């Protein structure tokens, strides 16, 4: 009865270290809008934080640090998890189409 | 068919894709059921992410 999935769960985020949510916590109270968002859009950092908890990194069972830098969320790229955001990204872009333009004809 | 065509293997080399070369099929998203598990009930998505806009 999760109120997201229709018969899948996250809840038991034992794959989500506690440094990743201290600096999930801080960074949201530095900045209450992102810094560098180019498909998120109309969406607080709060709302964006959210999301990246129970959908992304909790639809892949992931930490926070499989496609971030810890120190700082907005970072482009210097560290070895780049690519993985890049095609985070790209995936983003395709779910937003195949929903779009393909289910929205049922 | 259009998730073959454009993001496993767009314009027929696989090194262009996003996924490993990894075609898709009904079994990927329906495990068994009608409706997927992991499909999200309406109005949990991201709006930019959705069917609405
Ligand atoms: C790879 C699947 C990721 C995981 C694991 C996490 N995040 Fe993420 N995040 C990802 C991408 C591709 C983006 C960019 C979105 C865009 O529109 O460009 C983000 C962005 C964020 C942000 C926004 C910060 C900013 O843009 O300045 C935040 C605050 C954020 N992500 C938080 C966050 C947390 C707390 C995570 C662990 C639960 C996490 N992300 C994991 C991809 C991925
Ligand atoms: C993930 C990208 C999927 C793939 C691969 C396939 N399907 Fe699917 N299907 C998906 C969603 C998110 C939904 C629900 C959308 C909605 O608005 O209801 C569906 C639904 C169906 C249905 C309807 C089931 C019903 O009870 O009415 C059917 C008959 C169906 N899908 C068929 C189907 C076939 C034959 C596929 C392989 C070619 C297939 N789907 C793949 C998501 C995804």
């Amino acid at each position: 009865q999760n109120p997201i999935y229709v018969n899948y769960t996250q809840e038991p985020t034992d794959y989500i270290s506690a440094e990743s949510l201290a600096a999930m916590n801080a960074y949201i109270q530095a900045n209450p809008q992102p810094q560098a968002v180019q498909v998120l859009k109309g969406m607080t950092t709060a709302q964006i934080s959210a999301y990246m908890v129970a959908q992304v990194s909790g639809g892949l069972k992931v930490d926070c640090s499989y496609c971030h830098n810890i120190a700082n969320f907005a970072q482009q790229d210097g560290y070895p998890n780049a690519a993985k955001k890049v095609t985070a990204r790209k995936m983003m872009l395709m779910s937003a189409d195949l929903n779009q333009n393909y289910t929205a004809k049922l | 068919k259009h998730i073959q065509e454009t993001y496993v293997a767009p314009g027929g080399r696989i090194a262009d894709g996003i996924m490993a070369g990894k075609s898709p099929s009904c079994w990927l998203c329906h495990q068994g059921a009608n409706i997927p598990p992991g499909a999200a009930k309406p109005g949990q998505v991201p709006a930019v992410l959705s069917s609405t806009p």
